[PDB]
Protein backbone atom coordinates (compact mmCIF):
# COMPACT_ATOMS: atom_id res chain seq x y z
CA UNK A 1 0.00 0.00 0.00
CA UNK A 2 2.08 2.74 1.30
CA UNK A 3 4.79 0.91 -0.26
CA UNK A 4 3.14 1.16 -3.90
CA UNK A 5 3.35 5.01 -4.07
CA UNK A 6 7.34 4.76 -2.87
CA UNK A 7 7.25 1.81 -6.12
CA UNK A 8 6.25 3.96 -8.42
CA UNK A 9 7.89 7.26 -7.07
CA UNK A 10 11.43 6.15 -6.81
CA UNK A 11 11.01 2.69 -9.47
CA UNK A 12 8.06 4.22 -11.99
CA UNK A 13 6.74 0.62 -11.12
CA UNK A 14 2.78 1.29 -11.38
CA UNK A 15 0.27 -0.73 -9.74
CA UNK A 16 -0.16 -2.68 -13.00
CA UNK A 17 3.04 -3.76 -13.36
CA UNK A 18 3.88 -4.99 -9.60
CA UNK A 19 2.72 -8.68 -10.70
CA UNK A 20 5.07 -8.95 -13.55
CA UNK A 21 7.48 -7.34 -11.57
CA UNK A 22 6.99 -9.52 -8.68
CA UNK A 23 6.76 -13.15 -11.03
CA UNK A 24 10.40 -11.86 -12.32
CA UNK A 25 11.62 -11.08 -8.80
CA UNK A 26 11.04 -14.99 -7.70
CA UNK A 27 12.30 -16.57 -10.87
CA UNK A 28 15.76 -14.81 -10.42
CA UNK A 29 15.91 -15.66 -7.33
CA UNK A 30 14.51 -19.43 -7.30
CA UNK A 31 16.72 -20.64 -10.98
CA UNK A 32 20.22 -18.48 -10.12
CA UNK A 33 21.80 -21.99 -8.93
CA UNK A 34 20.25 -23.49 -11.35
CA UNK A 35 21.26 -21.15 -14.40
CA UNK A 36 24.67 -21.14 -12.67
CA UNK A 37 25.23 -25.10 -13.08
CA UNK A 38 23.64 -25.24 -16.48
CA UNK A 39 25.92 -22.22 -18.05
CA UNK A 40 28.99 -23.91 -16.15
CA UNK A 41 32.64 -22.25 -16.12
CA UNK A 42 31.51 -20.06 -18.95
CA UNK A 43 28.74 -18.50 -16.11
CA UNK A 44 28.62 -14.58 -16.17
CA UNK A 45 26.39 -13.58 -14.12
CA UNK A 46 22.33 -13.05 -13.90
CA UNK A 47 20.47 -10.07 -13.11
CA UNK A 48 16.66 -8.75 -13.09
CA UNK A 49 16.72 -5.98 -16.24
CA UNK A 50 13.61 -3.88 -17.05
CA UNK A 51 12.31 -3.19 -20.64
CA UNK A 52 11.92 -0.70 -22.36
CA UNK A 53 8.21 -0.59 -22.51
CA UNK A 54 8.17 -0.96 -18.01
CA UNK A 55 8.36 -4.50 -18.24
CA UNK A 56 10.75 -6.81 -16.52
CA UNK A 57 12.92 -10.06 -17.81
CA UNK A 58 15.74 -11.99 -16.10
CA UNK A 59 18.93 -12.04 -18.27
CA UNK A 60 21.87 -14.89 -18.18
CA UNK A 61 25.23 -13.83 -19.04
CA UNK A 62 27.63 -16.46 -20.97
CA UNK A 63 31.15 -16.11 -22.27
CA UNK A 64 30.15 -19.17 -24.31
CA UNK A 65 28.67 -19.84 -27.74
CA UNK A 66 25.52 -21.09 -26.13
CA UNK A 67 22.19 -19.12 -27.48
CA UNK A 68 19.38 -20.59 -25.15
CA UNK A 69 18.71 -22.00 -21.50
CA UNK A 70 17.08 -25.35 -20.29
CA UNK A 71 14.79 -23.13 -18.15
CA UNK A 72 12.06 -20.87 -18.96
CA UNK A 73 11.74 -17.19 -18.76
CA UNK A 74 15.50 -16.81 -19.11
CA UNK A 75 17.21 -14.20 -22.00
CA UNK A 76 20.58 -15.17 -22.58
CA UNK A 77 23.25 -12.65 -23.45
CA UNK A 78 26.62 -13.61 -25.05
CA UNK A 79 29.53 -11.67 -23.54
CA UNK A 80 33.13 -11.54 -23.98
CA UNK A 81 34.39 -12.75 -20.15
CA UNK A 82 33.35 -15.59 -17.59
CA UNK A 83 32.42 -14.37 -14.53
CA UNK A 84 35.71 -16.42 -13.02
CA UNK A 85 37.78 -13.92 -15.15
CA UNK A 86 36.08 -10.56 -13.65
CA UNK A 87 36.12 -12.47 -10.25
CA UNK A 88 40.08 -12.84 -10.95
CA UNK A 89 40.67 -9.19 -12.25
CA UNK A 90 38.61 -7.83 -9.36
CA UNK A 91 40.59 -10.07 -6.58
CA UNK A 92 43.59 -8.58 -8.07
CA UNK A 93 42.05 -4.86 -7.30
CA UNK A 94 41.69 -5.54 -3.89
CA UNK A 95 45.30 -7.04 -3.33
CA UNK A 96 46.17 -3.53 -5.08
CA UNK A 97 44.54 -1.64 -2.52
CA UNK A 98 45.47 -4.28 0.27
CA UNK A 99 49.40 -3.38 -0.48
CA UNK A 100 43.85 5.25 -3.27
CA UNK A 101 42.49 9.34 -3.32
CA UNK A 102 40.04 9.38 -5.76
CA UNK A 103 38.96 6.07 -5.81
CA UNK A 104 35.33 5.49 -4.74
CA UNK A 105 34.63 1.57 -5.20
CA UNK A 106 35.30 -1.61 -7.41
CA UNK A 107 32.89 -4.30 -8.25
CA UNK A 108 32.56 -7.26 -11.08
CA UNK A 109 29.43 -5.85 -12.67
CA UNK A 110 27.90 -8.55 -14.71
CA UNK A 111 25.11 -6.39 -16.55
CA UNK A 112 28.37 -4.82 -18.51
CA UNK A 113 30.76 -7.84 -18.33
CA UNK A 114 33.39 -5.89 -16.50
CA UNK A 115 34.85 -4.82 -13.11
CA UNK A 116 33.39 -1.43 -12.13
CA UNK A 117 35.78 1.45 -10.48
CA UNK A 118 34.17 4.28 -9.60
CA UNK A 119 36.01 7.44 -8.77
CA UNK A 120 35.40 10.80 -7.85
CA UNK A 121 34.67 13.01 -10.94
CA UNK A 122 38.18 14.36 -11.99
CA UNK A 123 39.62 11.07 -10.66
CA UNK A 124 39.67 9.17 -13.77
CA UNK A 125 43.39 9.20 -13.49
CA UNK A 126 43.81 7.75 -10.16
CA UNK A 127 41.26 4.89 -11.59
CA UNK A 128 43.69 4.79 -14.18
CA UNK A 129 47.34 4.30 -11.66
CA UNK A 130 44.88 2.07 -9.11
CA UNK A 131 44.11 -0.72 -12.55
CA UNK A 132 47.94 -0.21 -13.55
CA UNK A 133 49.42 -1.12 -10.48
CA UNK A 134 46.73 -3.68 -9.57
CA UNK A 135 47.65 -5.57 -12.81
CA UNK A 136 44.14 -5.60 -13.90
CA UNK A 137 43.33 -6.42 -17.49
CA UNK A 138 42.40 -2.99 -18.70
CA UNK A 139 40.06 -4.87 -21.29
CA UNK A 140 38.18 -6.27 -18.26
CA UNK A 141 37.57 -2.45 -16.41
CA UNK A 142 36.33 -0.08 -16.91
CA UNK A 143 36.28 3.41 -14.82
CA UNK A 144 32.92 5.59 -14.02
CA UNK A 145 33.15 8.76 -13.02
CA UNK A 146 30.69 8.95 -9.99
CA UNK A 147 29.62 12.28 -7.90
CA UNK A 148 29.76 13.53 -4.39
CA UNK A 149 32.23 11.34 -2.21
CA UNK A 150 32.12 8.04 -0.32
CA UNK B 1 11.49 1.56 23.64
CA UNK B 2 10.36 0.13 20.56
CA UNK B 3 12.69 -1.30 18.76
CA UNK B 4 12.16 -1.12 14.97
CA UNK B 5 14.13 -0.52 11.78
CA UNK B 6 14.95 3.22 10.56
CA UNK B 7 14.55 4.77 13.91
CA UNK B 8 17.06 7.19 15.26
CA UNK B 9 19.47 6.25 17.87
CA UNK B 10 22.30 8.11 19.48
CA UNK B 11 26.08 7.08 20.66
CA UNK B 12 27.62 7.97 23.42
CA UNK B 13 25.64 11.36 23.35
CA UNK B 14 27.76 12.41 20.17
CA UNK B 15 26.70 10.56 17.00
CA UNK B 16 23.43 9.70 15.31
CA UNK B 17 22.69 6.48 13.29
CA UNK B 18 19.44 4.21 12.66
CA UNK B 19 18.39 0.86 13.83
CA UNK B 20 18.95 -2.09 11.19
CA UNK B 21 16.46 -5.14 12.59
CA UNK B 22 15.15 -6.34 15.76
CA UNK B 23 16.95 -9.49 16.77
CA UNK B 24 17.58 -11.71 19.78
CA UNK B 25 20.54 -13.85 20.63
CA UNK B 26 18.65 -16.36 21.99
CA UNK B 27 17.09 -14.58 25.44
CA UNK B 28 19.10 -11.29 24.85
CA UNK B 29 17.51 -8.70 22.65
CA UNK B 30 19.42 -6.38 20.31
CA UNK B 31 19.27 -5.04 17.05
CA UNK B 32 21.38 -5.16 14.29
CA UNK B 33 23.19 -1.43 12.71
CA UNK B 34 26.33 -0.20 10.82
CA UNK B 35 30.05 -1.18 12.90
CA UNK B 36 31.03 2.08 11.94
CA UNK B 37 28.00 3.45 13.76
CA UNK B 38 29.85 2.58 17.03
CA UNK B 39 32.63 0.83 19.24
CA UNK B 40 32.36 -2.10 21.31
CA UNK B 41 30.47 -0.83 24.68
CA UNK B 42 29.43 2.65 23.47
CA UNK B 43 26.06 3.35 24.55
CA UNK B 44 23.02 3.69 22.80
CA UNK B 45 19.93 5.91 23.60
CA UNK B 46 16.61 6.13 21.95
CA UNK B 47 14.55 9.19 22.66
CA UNK B 48 17.47 10.16 25.61
CA UNK B 49 16.86 6.78 27.31
CA UNK B 50 19.79 4.57 27.29
CA UNK B 51 18.40 1.34 25.53
CA UNK B 52 21.63 -0.87 25.21
CA UNK B 53 25.60 -1.06 24.40
CA UNK B 54 27.10 -1.95 21.46
CA UNK B 55 28.27 -5.81 22.26
CA UNK B 56 29.98 -6.26 19.51
CA UNK B 57 31.66 -4.67 15.73
CA UNK B 58 33.85 -5.15 12.72
CA UNK B 59 34.89 -1.79 10.97
CA UNK B 60 36.69 -1.50 8.42
CA UNK B 61 36.85 -4.37 6.62
CA UNK B 62 33.35 -5.21 6.94
CA UNK B 63 30.34 -2.92 8.47
CA UNK B 64 28.57 -4.46 10.83
CA UNK B 65 27.70 -4.07 14.53
CA UNK B 66 24.87 -5.51 17.81
CA UNK B 67 23.57 -3.76 20.16
CA UNK B 68 22.82 -5.98 23.08
CA UNK B 69 19.52 -4.36 24.74
CA UNK B 70 17.88 -4.33 27.67
CA UNK B 71 15.03 -7.15 29.01
CA UNK B 72 12.95 -3.70 29.32
CA UNK B 73 13.27 -2.93 25.04
CA UNK B 74 10.04 -4.26 22.97
CA UNK B 75 11.43 -6.07 19.67
CA UNK B 76 9.18 -5.34 16.94
CA UNK B 77 9.20 -6.78 13.29
CA UNK B 78 9.30 -3.64 11.72
CA UNK B 79 11.09 -1.26 9.56
CA UNK B 80 9.15 2.08 9.66
CA UNK B 81 7.81 3.67 6.52
CA UNK B 82 5.91 7.13 6.98
CA UNK B 83 3.60 6.74 9.60
CA UNK B 84 2.87 2.99 9.01
CA UNK B 85 5.81 0.41 9.09
CA UNK B 86 6.92 -2.98 6.75
CA UNK B 87 6.63 -6.07 8.42
CA UNK B 88 9.61 -7.88 8.25
CA UNK B 89 9.05 -11.23 6.95
CA UNK B 90 12.87 -13.04 6.69
CA UNK B 91 16.09 -12.34 5.02
CA UNK B 92 15.94 -14.18 1.96
CA UNK B 93 18.29 -12.13 -0.28
CA UNK B 94 17.31 -10.52 -3.39
CA UNK B 95 18.61 -10.75 -7.42
CA UNK B 96 20.37 -7.69 -8.32
CA UNK B 97 18.14 -5.63 -10.12
CA UNK B 98 15.28 -6.54 -7.76
CA UNK B 99 13.83 -3.66 -6.21
CA UNK B 100 14.91 -2.94 -2.71
CA UNK B 101 13.91 -0.08 -0.11
CA UNK B 102 16.02 1.52 3.01
CA UNK B 103 14.69 3.56 5.74
CA UNK B 104 16.42 5.79 7.77
CA UNK B 105 15.99 9.15 10.50
CA UNK B 106 17.17 11.40 7.69
CA UNK B 107 15.88 10.31 4.21
CA UNK B 108 12.96 7.99 5.56
CA UNK B 109 11.97 5.47 3.34
CA UNK B 110 13.06 5.35 0.20
CA UNK B 111 13.60 2.64 -2.74
CA UNK B 112 15.57 1.77 -5.93
CA UNK B 113 17.25 -1.24 -7.06
CA UNK B 114 19.95 -3.75 -6.19
CA UNK B 115 22.83 -2.54 -8.51
CA UNK B 116 25.74 -4.53 -7.74
CA UNK B 117 27.02 -6.98 -5.04
CA UNK B 118 30.43 -7.51 -3.27
CA UNK B 119 31.27 -4.05 -3.60
CA UNK B 120 34.65 -2.52 -2.19
CA UNK B 121 34.15 0.35 -0.76
CA UNK B 122 37.39 2.39 -0.61
CA UNK B 123 36.16 4.07 3.12
CA UNK B 124 38.45 7.39 4.74
CA UNK B 125 38.73 4.80 7.34
CA UNK B 126 40.08 1.49 5.63
CA UNK B 127 38.39 -0.70 2.66
CA UNK B 128 35.45 -2.83 3.31
CA UNK B 129 34.37 -5.69 0.97
CA UNK B 130 31.73 -7.26 0.53
CA UNK B 131 28.63 -4.40 0.15
CA UNK B 132 25.94 -4.31 -1.70
CA UNK B 133 25.12 -1.10 -3.94
CA UNK B 134 21.57 0.16 -4.72
CA UNK B 135 20.54 3.21 -6.22
CA UNK B 136 18.01 4.09 -3.47
CA UNK B 137 19.06 7.40 -2.36
CA UNK B 138 20.17 8.35 1.39
CA UNK B 139 22.01 10.32 3.62
CA UNK B 140 24.16 11.21 6.59
CA UNK B 141 22.04 9.63 9.09
CA UNK B 142 20.93 6.91 7.42
CA UNK B 143 23.67 4.98 8.58
CA UNK B 144 22.69 1.01 10.27
CA UNK B 145 19.21 1.67 8.86
CA UNK B 146 17.14 -1.08 7.13
CA UNK B 147 17.41 -2.04 3.87
CA UNK B 148 14.13 -4.19 2.91
CA UNK B 149 12.44 -5.65 -0.14
CA UNK B 150 8.80 -4.82 -1.17
CA UNK B 151 7.68 -7.76 0.43
CA UNK B 152 9.30 -7.45 3.68
CA UNK B 153 12.44 -10.02 3.27
CA UNK B 154 15.73 -8.03 4.94
CA UNK B 155 18.34 -7.33 2.76
CA UNK B 156 20.82 -5.07 5.09
CA UNK B 157 21.97 -2.48 7.15
CA UNK B 158 23.25 1.27 5.46
CA UNK B 159 26.83 1.27 5.25
CA UNK B 160 27.67 4.45 3.17
CA UNK B 161 27.17 6.19 -0.37
CA UNK B 162 28.20 9.24 -2.58
CA UNK B 163 26.44 11.97 -0.51
CA UNK B 164 26.65 15.66 -1.56
CA UNK B 165 27.43 18.66 0.04
CA UNK B 166 24.33 18.38 1.00
CA UNK B 167 24.73 15.50 2.75
CA UNK B 168 22.68 13.29 1.24
CA UNK B 169 22.46 11.80 -2.67
CA UNK B 170 19.18 12.25 -3.25
CA UNK B 171 19.60 15.36 -5.75
CA UNK B 172 21.52 13.45 -8.18
CA UNK B 173 19.43 10.76 -10.61
CA UNK B 174 19.62 6.89 -9.38
CA UNK B 175 21.29 6.29 -12.43
CA UNK B 176 24.76 8.09 -10.47
CA UNK B 177 23.89 6.98 -6.96
CA UNK B 178 25.57 4.31 -4.69
CA UNK B 179 24.00 3.48 -1.62
CA UNK B 180 25.64 0.54 -0.24
CA UNK B 181 24.53 -1.29 2.24
CA UNK B 182 26.19 -4.86 4.70
CA UNK B 183 24.63 -7.83 4.07
CA UNK B 184 22.54 -9.27 6.78
CA UNK B 185 23.07 -12.52 6.74
CA UNK B 186 26.69 -12.65 7.38
CA UNK B 187 25.60 -10.47 10.69
CA UNK B 188 23.00 -12.73 12.04
CA UNK B 189 25.94 -16.03 11.36
CA UNK B 190 28.75 -14.15 12.67
CA UNK B 191 26.96 -13.05 15.89
CA UNK B 192 24.78 -16.24 16.38
CA UNK B 193 21.34 -13.82 16.11
CA UNK B 194 18.22 -14.51 15.16
CA UNK B 195 15.96 -12.36 12.97
CA UNK B 196 12.94 -10.61 14.69
CA UNK B 197 9.94 -11.67 12.07
CA UNK B 198 6.11 -10.99 11.74
S1 LIG C 1 25.41 6.10 6.43
O1 LIG C 1 25.79 4.71 6.20
O2 LIG C 1 24.09 6.31 5.87
C1 LIG C 1 26.47 7.12 5.49
C2 LIG C 1 25.94 8.25 4.85
C3 LIG C 1 26.79 9.30 4.50
C4 LIG C 1 28.16 9.22 4.79
C5 LIG C 1 29.10 10.28 4.28
C6 LIG C 1 29.77 9.77 3.00
N1 LIG C 1 30.73 10.80 2.48
C7 LIG C 1 28.69 8.09 5.43
C8 LIG C 1 27.84 7.04 5.78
Amino acid sequence: PQLKFAMQRDLGIFPTQLPQYLQTEKLARTQAAAIEREFGAQFAGSWIERNEDGSFKLVAATSGARKSSTLGGVEVRNVRYSLKQLQSAMEQLDAGANALDGVQSWYVDPRSNAVVVKVDDGATDAGVDFVALSGADSAQVRIESSPGKL
Amino acid sequence: ANIVGGIEYSINNASLCSVGFSVTRGATKGFVTAGHCGTVNATARIGGAVVGTFAARVFPGNDRAWVSLTSAQTLLPRVANGSSFVTVRGSTEAAVGAAVCRSGRTTGYQCGTITAKNVTANYAEGAVRGLTQGNACMGRGDSGGSWITSAGQAQGVASGGNVQSNGNNCGIPASQRSSLFERLQPILSQYGLSLVTG
